[PDB]
């Protein structure tokens, strides 16, 4: 209700609590090269280097 | 792969226990198959008929 002589002033308040979620951190991982691939075979290890 | 590594915690793979006695298990059969049997017939076979 907009007019040029008129407007409006808040008489009471409300005081609210919010929360916010924020991811940080992910898990750390590890990766073996050679198990991986070539999983206990010196033939396929050897081809792999 | 290097021949100087620097300060830190570094992760390593294969520790080196490498196999060195190599095992075989079959079944009991000692038998030979009559290879000389079935290669010494009189005749074999048509080709149409085999
Ligand atoms: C704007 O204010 C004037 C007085 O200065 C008034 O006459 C006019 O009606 C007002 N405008 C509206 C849309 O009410
Ligand atoms: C503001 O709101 C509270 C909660 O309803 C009420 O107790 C209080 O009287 C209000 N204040 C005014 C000035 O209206
Ligand atoms: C086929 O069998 C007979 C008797 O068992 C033997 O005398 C002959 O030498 C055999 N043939 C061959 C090619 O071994």
């Amino acid at each position: 209700a907009y007019s040029n002589n008129s407007i409006a002033i808040p008489t009471n308040f409300t005081i609210s609590v919010t929360t916010e979620i924020l991811p940080v951190s992910m898990t750390k991982t590890s990766v073996d090269c050679t198990m991986y691939i070539c999983g206990d075979s010196t033939e396929c290890s050897n081809l792999l280097l | 792969k290097s021949f100087t590594v620097e300060k830190g915690i570094y992760q390593t793979s294969n520790f080196r226990v490498q196999p060195t006695d190599s095992i075989v298990r079959f079944p009991n059969i000692t038998n030979l198959c009559p290879f000389g049997e079935v290669f010494n017939a009189t005749t074999f076979a048509s080709v149409y008929a085999w």
